[PDB]
RNA sequence: CCAUCUAUAAUUUUGAAUAAAAAUUUUGCCGUUGCUAUGGC
């Protein structure tokens, strides 16, 4: 039997600037 | 300015909930207080500010991040 | 038989005019054909490096015959307008000179070259 | 002052005629002219 | 009438607008959104016609200019509204130039008919030098040093301009009055190239101290500080995403930079005249890496001294295509200044066959975003159009345009016309001089000007 | 910076007409070549 394929990461970075 | 960036986000429905590892770049400052961060965290994640928590937060040697 | 001889093949002219790069960031560079000879006068250089489209080539002439007396390397580069690039100056350049350092810090590179210019010799 | 410039640019012109005609087999005036 | 309506109206309106310019309305709407993807999805290269390129040479006062920045308003799918600053800028199309005389100068290039009509300008001089000596006091308004790079924001708000004087000036694109200096804060910090991330206010900064500056034009401050580069980075370009690409000019090493990652991945040429011989069985040998351009988020080009043009993948360290002396070989020196000797066949021997020659030097090169096609440029005296082939393994000659005559410092593409039919201006800035300073000679017929070429696509 | 208000420019009424007037909305310098294009510093 196959392994579970691999699933992507579901979040990623964000990014924000302030002052 | 300061910059803050997330990274290594894991989703976390076991505790519904998400973790990241936050780094902060604060040029010409000291560094950034829990509450700010806080906010600006609730800002980029379109959160209330009591469901956002933050800890762990050493400046590197030299300063600036 | 040309007059400029010996004259670099092309990856030997990049090794050389990145020591010049190098020598000039580390103001251990000489540029300019006056200063080659006055180099040459106080036994300060390493060795020479030459541009063969020199407009005329003759006027870098006298710096070989200094250069053999003073058994100092020499080499030729096809390209005045690249050497210039390589030495930091905003204009062409057709003679340039290392100073000799043996506390530099790029000392194992222009001795690295300087072994291949006299076998090119 | 202006005197010497002429003078020491002149010194530098002259150097390099000195040259085209030392290690030249047959010197011409071509480019002395232009100098 | 709640704002949620007004969105519906614009959809609405917007979606009425394609059924009546035409499946392909559904394919349409995937291309809006097409540039996300960060994906080439602009095939047109076959569909250009060259040989009927409208050419036409602008002669400008200022000598040696150094750079062009154009700004195309672009309509926001999400809002629907025009990227023009203001309602009468709708739908003009402005075009800025810098050179080493210290003046900043507007176009506008709305008609491609026409030939592009200043505007305003600014000029510096001496009164701008600042008295303090000190890095951080270098916030005088004006240049006092030779201006290299501009760029216009995606906004249409703003212009900066940087330079020789280690600041970055930001000036109003209506009146071009400086609103805000940020000096580098380095000796050396020499501005070389500026990049602006598309539909963004983040800027790149490319400066002679070895390192990328990044800032917030709409916030006037530094935001980070790039370091790995071994020499001055000469060139820098930016897409949609974060991902900008440097070159390292003698270091020979072509950069890319995650800003959200914080990592950086490092690419080399590494090829050999020695190997590309034996394969045969001439060949320069790379010096620097002066010229990059990114086709695509995933894919980039660059180009060196010894005329290599060469194709990279993000997923290849090595290059997956290159175009060996792509703008040819220099005039071979002449024999009467080669040397003084009478005889004729002396002076041959000193040009030493042809082992004296030597490539022309990829100094201008451009790609439209995620498209198959980009320009090249030098001063051999044509522009040439390159095609990349459909699997983005490998390019072609398209074609040349021969009007430009002089050192191709910078080039800018920009369009107009509808989604189906468009016409595509190349405006390139053309100076007697090489940017970076005054190494090269003269080149006989060269003739400071911004180059227009207006090209008209029928399939 | 944006809008607004002026300014400049264009069509129109009295008007031989000027005139007012409502009204509206390719170069820093030096040449050659056309009636536009490129040679030198």
């Amino acid at each position: 039997p196959r392994a579970a394929k691999k699933r992507r990461p579901a979040a990623k970075g964000k990014n924000l600037s302030f002052k | 300015a300061v910059t803050i960036r997330t990274r290594k986000v894991i989703s976390n429905p076991l505790l519904a909930r998400k973790q990241f590892v936050v780094d902060v770049l604060h040029p010409n400052r000291a560094n950034v207080s829990k509450d700010e961060l806080r906010e600006k965290l609730a800002e980029v994640y379109k959160a209330e500010k009591d469901a956002v928590s933050v800890f762990g937060f050493r400046t590197q040697f030299g300063g600036g991040k | 038989n040309p007059k400029a001889f010996p004259l670099a093949d092309a990856a030997l002219t990049q090794q050389i005019l990145d020591v010049v790069q190098q020598a000039a960031n580390l103001r251990q560079l000489k540029k300019g054909a006056n200063e080659a000879t006055k180099t040459l006068n106080r036994g300060i250089s390493e060795f020479i490096i030459m541009a063969a489209d020199c407009e005329p080539i003759e006027i870098l002439l006298h710096l070989p015959l200094l250069c053999e007396d003073k058994n100092v390397p020499y080499v030729f580069v096809p390209s005045r307008v690249a050497l210039g690039r390589a030495c930091g100056v905003s204009r062409p350049v057709i003679a340039a000179s290392i100073t000799t350092n043996d506390a530099s810090a790029i000392k194992t590179q222009i001795y690295a070259v300087k072994d291949k210019i006299e076998t090119l010799l | 002052k202006n005197k010497g410039r002429i003078s020491r640019y002149l010194a530098n012109k002259c150097s390099m005629a000195s040259r085209i005609d030392n290690y030249s087999e047959e010197p011409s005036n071509v480019f002395g002219s232009v100098l | 009438e709640n704002p949620a309506d007004k969105r519906r109206r614009l959809a609405k309106q917007y979606l009425e607008n394609l059924k009546s310019e035409a499946d392909i309305i559904a394919s349409r709407l995937k291309e809006d959104v097409a540039e996300q993807q960060g994906r080439v999805f602009r095939y047109f290269g076959d569909k250009l016609l060259i040989s009927e390129a409208k050419q036409s040479f602008t002669r400008v006062g200022e000598n040696n200019l150094t750079c062009i920045s154009c700004f195309q308003p672009v309509l926001n799918k999400y809002t629907f509204e025009e990227s023009s600053n203001g309602d009468k800028n709708k739908g003009r199309l402005f075009a800025y130039t810098v050179s080493k005389d210290l003046q900043l100068t507007k176009y506008d290039i709305t008609d491609f008919s026409k030939r592009p009509k200043k505007l305003k300008y600014a000029k510096g001089g001496a009164k701008y030098i600042p008295t303090s000596k000190h890095e951080y006091e270098n916030t005088t308004e004006g240049h006092y040093d030779e201006i290299l790079t501009v760029a216009a924001s995606p906004d249409g708000k703003y212009v900066v301009t940087g330079g020789r004087d280690r600041k970055l000036i930001v000036w109003s694109t209506e009146s071009l009055s400086p609103v805000k200096v940020i000096p580098t804060k380095d000796r050396r910090g020499e501005v070389l190239s500026l990049a602006f991330r598309k539909n963004s206010d983040q800027l790149y900064a490319s400066c002679a101290d070895f390192k990328i500056r990044t800032y917030s034009i709409n916030q006037f401050s530094q935001l980070e500080i790039l370091y790995g580069h071994h020499d001055i980075v000469e060139d820098i370009s930016a897409l949609a995403m974060e991902r900008c690409v440097t070159v390292g000019a003698r270091d020979r090493t072509a950069m890319l930079w995650k800003i959200p990652d914080e990592t950086r991945l490092t690419f080399r040429g590494g090829d050999e005249p020695q190997k590309l011989l034996r394969r045969w069985m001439l060949f320069f040998c790379e010096g620097s890496i002066d010229v990059v351009s990114m086709v695509d988020d995933f894919h980039f080009i660059t180009g060196s001294d010894n005329g290599n043009i060469c194709l990279w993948s993000l997923a290849k360290k090595k290059p997956i295509f290159t175009e060996r002396i792509a703008h040819g070989i220099l005039p071979e020196p002449s024999f009467n200044d080669i040397s003084g000797e009478t005889d004729e066949e002396l002076r041959k021997r000193q040009l030493q066959g042809k082992k004296l020659l030597q490539p022309f030097w990829i100094t201008s090169l451009y790609a439209i975003p995620y498209s198959n096609v980009f320009i090249s440029g030098s001063w051999s005296g044509s522009l040439k159009v390159w095609k990349i082939s459909d699997n983005l393994r490998s390019f072609e000659l398209l074609g040349e345009l021969s009007g430009a005559k002089g050192v191709v410092t910078k080039i800018q593409v920009v369009e107009s016309g509808k989604h189906g039919k468009e016409k595509f201006r190349i405006l390139a800035s053309i100076a007697k001089e090489h940017r970076l300073g005054r190494w090269i000679a003269n080149v006989s017929g060269a003739r400071n000007g911004i180059y227009s070429a207006v090209i008209d696509q029928t399939g």
